[PDB]
C-alpha cells in the first residue's frame, strides 16, 4: 500500500484537483519544474504515494487530468505548477457535456473513458505497489458527474481489489442556480453509494456559509471556496504523506471508518477557517466538532457519530490532545453511538501547513449527514415531480424509471442513517 | 538440551521479539555479531542456552527464530538494527500488502500466499534440532496478521509437529494504544480457533503495561518501546528457565504440568516485582518479603484483574538474584495466611519455588534501574476470565448491530464464524465459573 | 394542425412563428397530452418575449394542466424572475394550489431562488399555506437550515 493514482475530472475536479497539487507540493517542497528544493528530508518518506520519481530530482505527481471541455485543458497548463504535470496525461474531448449528466455518462463520455482508462493502466502497471485511487469532481455537471461515476465503475471492473476514494463536491443554489444539478447529484450518488469505498462530502452550501458568515466574505468567489477545499484535502490525506504513526493505508482507513458499506460518506472539518493571505489545543478540539467547521452543511448534534478520525498537525503535546479529546467525548458523550466502543481514532504529525503553526482536520461518519441528502432529494423530487427538462436526459437513452431509482435509493441511504440513529446497545 | 524455536508474527510479536532477543544476548553474553567469548565449545555445544541459539562453525551464535510479517517496513528495520548481523537473513519473511488490522485477510486471502513459505523455513530450523520441544509464538491480538496470520500457523504447526509443545506470548488490546476498532472480533477469533491448538498463553495486556510505566517508571506517555521493554523484561524472566540450569519449568512439558490445570484453561497470569525508575539509581533494594508481597498486588500484574476475586489452581515463584531460600520460605509462610488467597478444593494448595542467584540484566537505554532481586509469579487463576468478559463485551455490543461484519465477509470469511467464535467464549467464562470466581 | 405546432413553437423560443401561427387562427388555449399550454412551456423554458405575446392575445394566465400546475408555478420553480413578474402583472394567482398542496412560494424557497421568493412576498403570498406534509415556507427554511431563506420570510 504505497502508490495513488489521482483523477481529476471536469472543470471543478480539475480546478479543485491543481489546488490540491499546489498545497502538497509546497508542503512537500518541490518547485513547478519539478526540484526538490525542501530543508527537511521528512518531505521525502513516503513520497512516491503522489509522485513519481524522474530523472535529475524531478518528482512527477501520479494525477490524470480528464474534461470533456477542450478549454479545460489551458486551463490547467496556464496554472503556476501547470507543467508539472505529463502531456500524455491530459484527456480532453471536443465538445462539453452541458450540465447533462446523461451526455457525460451514455454518450459524449462514453467516447473518452477509454482514452481515459488506457491512460489509467499506463501509471498503474508503472506503480511499485499501487493501493487505491482518488477523483476529485463535483456532482451537479455533467462531466465530472455524469463521466466520474461511469470512469469509477470501469477502473472497479478492473481493480477489483483496490480501493476507491472520492471527493465529492455537492452542488446548492447560493453558488450555482442550475435546476438540473439536483438531477445529476442524486444520479451520482445513486452511483456512488455502490461503487466507491470512501466518499468526502465537500459541500458548496457550507462553503458559501463559512466564506459569507464566517470570513464575512461578501461576495464569496470560486478561490474563497477553493481555498477551504485546498486546506481540506492536505489535512484529510496528512497521514497519507507522512510518517506519524498511521502508516499511511486508504484501506485500514476504511476498515476503521466504514462500519456498513453504504455509509461510506465522510463530513470533513477543519479548524482554523483563515481567509486568503490573512489557537491552543482546547481551542482546536473545540472548533473541530463544532458546526461552523464542517464542510457539509449539516449540523453534528442533530444525529450520532458511528466513527471519528481527526488529525492534529504541529508542535503540540502528545498527552494534552489525548485529554481533551477524551474530554469532548465526555461533555459530548450523546452524541457518539455507544455500540461502537473506542469509536475515536486521534492521529498527530510534526509538520503544520504552511501559514500555520498549528491545526485540526476532522473526518467524521455522522447520521447527521442524512440533513444533506434530504435537502438533495427535496430539489430533486420538486424538479422531477413536473418532470421538467427530463427530456434533455431521456433523449441521449436514458430510462426513467432511473430517475425513480436514483431517488428511491437516496431515500433509502438516508432511512439506514436514521435506523443507527435511533438505535441502542442496551 | 532440547531445542525451542521462536515465532515472531505481525508487528507486535517483530517488536517485542527484537527487544527480547537484544536481553537474551546480554544476559548470556553474546555479542551483535554473535560472538560468545564464555563459549569453550566452539561449533557446537550441549549447554543450556543451546535451546535458544544455535552455533555455526565459525563461533556465531545464531537465534532460533523466525520473524514474519505480511508488510516488509517493521522486519526492516530489524534487517538494518543494531543486530541486524545476529539473525539468520531467510528467517525475516516479509510480504508486501498486510492483512488491514482485518482477520480474514490474515487468515484466509493474503496470509495463504506466504504460509507454506513460513512453514519451509521453520522446517529447515527443525531439521537442525537434535531434541526440538516446541514453539514459542509472539503475536498480538487485535492485529490482522498477529490474530488472522497465527492462527492459521498455529492450525499448521499441529499437523506438521503433533506432538510438540505450542506457547504463546499475546498481547492483549487496550484503547491507549490500540490501532483499529475491530480489535475485539480478531482478538475472539484468534483465539477460538487457536484454543485447541495452543497448550499454554500468556497474556499481555497493553493497558497494565501501560499503567506500570506510568506509575512506576514516571513517563508521561509511554510509547512502543518503553512498553517493549518492560515486557521483554517479564518475557525473560518466564522463559529464564528453559535456558539456564534450574529445577522448576526446565523444558516446555513441565509449563502446563504446573500451570495448566485443564487444557482449555491455559492462561496463566505473569506478576513481575519490583519495577523502579532508573533515574532512581539509589533506591533502597527490597527484601525478599517486600517483593514477594507486591507479587500479590493488582498494581503488579500483566493482565489488569483482581486475583482475590477468584481462586488460585498454581502458583509458581522464579526469583532471580540474592535470594536465600530460607527468605522465600519464611516470606511464604505470612503471605499463605496474611493475604486473601484462595486455591480451589481440588488442587493441593502449594506454591512451586525456583530460584536464579544472578540478579536481572538491564539493557543500556532502559527506563528499569538495576536490582539485586526480582521475582516473577505465574499463576493459574478464574480472576482473568474478567479480560474475557470485558473482552466479549465490546465484542457484543458491535456484533448485535453486524457493525464492520461486511469487512470480514468479502474476505472469504463467512459470518457463521462470528457467532461460533462467540459461543466458544461463552463456554471458557463457564469454564472458569465452574471452577470457581 | 397549428395548435401542436404552437406549442413546439413556444418551447423551442421560435417568436416569428409563434406570431405566424396566431394569424392563422391557431389555439392559443390550446394543451397537449398531459394540459400544458403554450404559457406553460414559454414560461418553463424561459421565453419571456412569447411569454407577453401570448398574454396580448388571450392566453388564460392561470390555466392548469392535470397536475394543476400554474405557469407560475413552473416560472417559480425554474427560476425565470422576469417571466414571474409580467405573469403577476397580467393578474396570476400568486397563491394557486397543485395537486402536491404546493404554491409558487413553495417552489420558489425549495429551489433557493431568494429573488422569486421576495418578489411573491410582496405580491401577498400566504406564508401560512401548507402543502399535502403540513410544511409551510417557512416550515422548509427551518428544516433545511436555510438562514437566509428564513430571514427574507420574516420581514
Ligand atoms: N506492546 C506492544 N504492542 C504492540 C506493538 N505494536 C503493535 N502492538 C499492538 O498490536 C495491535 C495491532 O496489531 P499489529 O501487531 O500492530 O498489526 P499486525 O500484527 O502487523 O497485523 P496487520 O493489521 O496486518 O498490520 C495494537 O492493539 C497494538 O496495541 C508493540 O510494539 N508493543
Ligand atoms: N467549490 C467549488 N465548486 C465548483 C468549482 N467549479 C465548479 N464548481 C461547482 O460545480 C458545479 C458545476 O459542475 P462542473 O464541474 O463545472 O461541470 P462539469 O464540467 O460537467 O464537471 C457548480 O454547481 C459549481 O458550484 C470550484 O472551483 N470550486
Ligand atoms: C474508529 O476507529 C478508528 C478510526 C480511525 C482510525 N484510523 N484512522 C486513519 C486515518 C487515516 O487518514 C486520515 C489514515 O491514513 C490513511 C489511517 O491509516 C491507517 C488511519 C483507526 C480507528 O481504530
Ligand atoms: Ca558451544
Ligand atoms: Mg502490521
Amino acid at each position: 500500500m504505497r502508490e495513488i493514482v489521482h483523477i481529476q475530472a471536469g472543470q471543478c475536479g480539475n480546478q479543485i484537483g491543481a489546488k490540491f497539487w499546489e498545497v502538497i507540493s509546497d508542503e512537500h517542497g518541490i518547485d513547478p519544474t519539478g526540484s526538490y528544493h525542501g530543508d527537511s528530508d521528512l518531505q521525502l518518506e513516503r513520497i512516491n504515494v503522489y509522485y513519481n520519481e524522474a530523472t535529475g530530482n524531478k518528482y512527477v505527481p501520479r494525477a490524470i487530468l480528464v474534461d470533456l471541455e477542450p478549454g479545460t485543458m489551458d486551463s490547467v497548463r496556464s496554472g503556476p505548477f501547470g507543467q508539472i504535470f505529463r502531456p500524455d496525461n491530459f484527456v480532453f474531448g471536443q465538445s462539453g457535456a452541458g450540465n447533462n449528466w446523461a451526455k457525460g455518462h451514455y454518450t459524449e463520455g462514453a467516447e473518452l473513458v477509454d482514452s481515459v482508462l488506457d491512460v489509467v493502466r499506463k501509471e498503474s502497471e508503472s506503480c511499485d505497489c499501487l493501493q487505491g485511487f482518488q477523483l476529485t469532481h463535483s456532482l451537479g455537471g455533467g462531466t465530472g458527474s455524469g463521466m466520474g461515476t461511469l470512469l469509477i465503475s470501469k477502473i472497479r471492473e478492473e481493480y477489483p481489489d483496490r480501493i476507491m476514494n472520492t471527493f465529492s463536491v455537492m452542488p446548492s443554489p447560493k453558488v450555482s442556480d442550475t435546476v438540473v444539478e439536483p438531477y445529476n447529484a442524486t444520479l451520482s450518488v445513486h452511483q456512488l453509494v455502490e461503487n466507491t469505498d470512501e466518499t468526502y462530502c465537500i459541500d458548496n452550501e457550507a462553503l458559501y456559509d463559512i466564506c459569507f458568515r464566517t470570513l464575512k466574505l461578501t461576495t464569496p468567489t470560486y478561490g474563497d471556496l477553493n481555498h477551504l477545499v485546498s486546506a481540506t484535502m492536505s489535512g484529510v490525506t496528512t497521514c497519507l504523506r507522512f510518517p506519524g504513526q498511521l502508516n499511511a493505508d486508504l484501506r485500514k482507513l476504511a476498515v476503521n471508518m466504514v462500519p456498513f458499506p453504504r455509509l461510506h460518506f465522510f463530513m470533513p472539518g477543519f479548524a482554523p477557517l483563515t481567509s486568503r493571505g490573512s489557537l491552543t489545543v482546547p481551542e482546536l478540539t473545540q472548533q473541530m466538532f463544532d458546526s461552523k467547521n464542517m464542510m457539509a452543511a449539516c449540523d453534528p448534534r442533530h444525529g450520532r457519530y458511528l466513527t471519528v478520525a481527526a488529525i492534529f498537525r504541529g508542535r503540540m503535546s502528545m498527552k494534552e490532545v489525548d485529554e481533551q479529546m477524551l474530554n469532548v467525548q465526555n461533555k459530548n458523550s450523546s452524541y457518539f453511538v455507544e455500540w461502537i466502543p473506542n469509536n475515536v481514532k486521534t492521529a498527530v504529525c510534526d509538520i503544520p501547513p504552511r501559514g500555520l503553526k498549528m491545526s485540526a482536520t476532522f473526518i467524521g461518519n455522522s447520521t447527521a449527514i442524512q440533513e444533506l441528502f434530504k435537502r438533495i432529494s427535496e430539489q430533486f423530487t420538486a424538479m422531477f415531480r413536473r418532470k421538467a427538462f427530463l427530456h434533455w436526459y431521456t433523449g441521449e437513452g436514458m430510462d426513467e424509471m432511473e430517475f425513480t431509482e436514483a431517488e428511491s435509493n437516496m431515500n433509502d441511504l438516508v432511512s439506514e442513517y436514521q435506523q443507527y440513529q435511533d438505535a441502542t446497545a442496551d | 538440551m532440547r531445542e525451542c524455536i521462536s515465532i515472531h508474527v505481525g508487528q507486535a510479536g517483530v517488536q517485542i521479539g527484537n527487544a527480547c532477543w537484544e536481553l537474551y544476548c546480554l544476559e548470556h553474553g553474546i555479542q551483535p555479531d554473535g560472538q560468545m567469548p564464555s563459549d569453550k565449545t566452539i561449533g557446537g555445544g550441549d549447554d543450556s542456552f543451546n535451546t535458544f541459539f544455535s552455533e555455526t562453525g565459525a563461533g556465531k551464535h545464531v537465534p532460533r527464530a523466525v520473524f514474519v510479517d505480511l508488510e516488509p517496513t517493521v522486519i526492516d528495520e530489524v534487517r538494518t538494527g543494531t543486530y541486524r548481523q545476529l539473525f539468520h537473513p531467510e528467517q525475516l519473511i516479509t510480504g508486501k500488502e498486510d492483512a488491514a488490522n482485518n482477520y480474514a485477510r490474515g487468515h484466509y486471502t493474503i496470509g495463504k500466499e506466504i504460509i507454506d513459505l513460513v512453514l519451509d523455513r521453520i522446517r529447515k530450523l527443525a531439521d537442525q534440532c537434535t531434541g526440538l520441544q516446541g514453539f514459542l509464538v509472539f503475536h498480538s491480538f487485535g492485529g490482522g496478521t498477529g490474530s488472522g496470520f497465527t492462527s492459521l500457523l498455529m492450525e499448521r504447526l499441529s499437523v506438521d509437529y503433533g506432538k510438540k509443545s505450542k506457547l504463546e506470548f499475546s498481547i492483549y488490546p487496550a484503547p491507549q494504544v490500540s490501532t483499529a476498532v475491530v480489535e475485539p472480533y480478531n482478538s475472539i477469533l484468534t483465539t477460538h480457533t487457536t484454543l485447541e491448538h495452543s497448550d499454554c498463553a500468556f497474556m499481555v495486556d497493553n493497558e497494565a503495561i501501560y499503567d506500570i510505566c506510568r506509575r512506576n517508571l514516571d513517563i508521561e506517555r509511554p510509547t512502543y518501546t518503553n512498553l517493549n521493554r518492560l515486557i521483554s523484561q517479564i518475557v525473560s524472566s518466564i522463559t529464564a528457565s528453559l535456558r539456564f540450569d534450574g529445577a522448576l519449568n526446565v523444558d516446555l512439558t513441565e509449563f502446563q504440568t504446573n500451570l495448566v490445570p485443564y487444557p482449555r484453561i491455559h492462561f496463566p497470569l505473569a506478576t513481575y516485582a519490583p519495577v523502579i525508575s532508573a533515574e532512581k539509581a539509589y533506591h533502597e533494594q527490597l527484601s525478599v518479603a517486600e517483593i514477594t508481597n507486591a507479587c500479590f498486588e493488582p498494581a503488579n500484574q500483566m493482565v489488569k484483574c483482581d486475583p482475590r476475586h477468584g481462586k488460585y489452581m498454581a502458583c509458581c515463584l522464579l526469583y532471580r538474584g540474592d535470594v536465600v531460600p530460607k527468605d522465600v520460605n519464611a516470606a511464604i509462610a505470612t503471605i499463605k495466611t496474611k493475604r486473601s488467597i484462595q486455591f480451589v478444593d481440588w488442587c493441593p494448595t502449594g506454591f512451586k519455588v525456583g530460584i536464579n542467584y544472578q540478579p536481572p540484566t538491564v539493557v543500556p537505554g532502559g527506563d528499569l534501574a538495576k536490582v539485586q532481586r526480582a521475582v516473577c509469579m505465574l499463576s493459574n487463576t478464574t480472576a482473568i476470565a474478567e479480560a474475557w468478559a470485558r473482552l466479549d463485551h465490546k465484542f457484543d455490543l458491535m456484533y448485535a448491530k453486524r457493525a464492520f461484519v461486511h469487512w470480514y465477509v468479502g474476505e472469504g470469511m463467512e459470518e457463521g464464524e462470528f457467532s461460533e467464535a462467540r459461543e466458544d467464549m461463552a463456554a471458557l467464562e463457564k469454564d472458569y465459573e465452574e471452577v470457581g470466581v | 394542425d397549428l395548435g401542436k405546432k404552437l406549442l413546439e413553437a413556444a418551447r423551442a423560443g421560435q417568436d416569428d412563428e409563434v406570431r405566424i401561427l396566431m394569424a392563422n387562427g391557431a389555439d392559443v388555449n390550446a394543451t397537449d397530452a398531459s394540459g400544458l399550454t403554450p404559457l406553460h412551456l414559454a414560461a418553463t423554458y424561459g421565453h419571456l418575449e412569447i411569454v407577453e405575446v401570448l398574454l396580448k392575445h388571450g392566453a388564460d394566465v392561470n390555466a392548469i394542466d392535470i397536475m394543476g400546475s400554474t405557469p407560475l408555478h413552473l416560472a417559480a420553480l425554474i427560476g425565470h424572475l422576469e417571466i414571474v413578474e409580467v405573469l403577476l402583472k397580467h393578474g396570476a394567482d400568486v397563491n394557486a394550489v397543485d395537486t402536491w398542496g404546493d404554491t409558487p412560494l413553495h417552489l420558489a424557497a425549495i429551489m433557493g431562488h431568494l429573488e422569486i421568493v421576495e418578489v411573491l412576498l410582496k405580491h401577498g403570498a400566504d406564508v401560512n399555506a401548507q402543502d399535502k406534509f403540513g410544511k409551510t415556507a417557512f416550515d422548509i427554511s427551518i428544516d433545511n437550515g436555510n438562514e437566509d431563506l428564513a430571514e427574507i420570510l420574516q420581514k
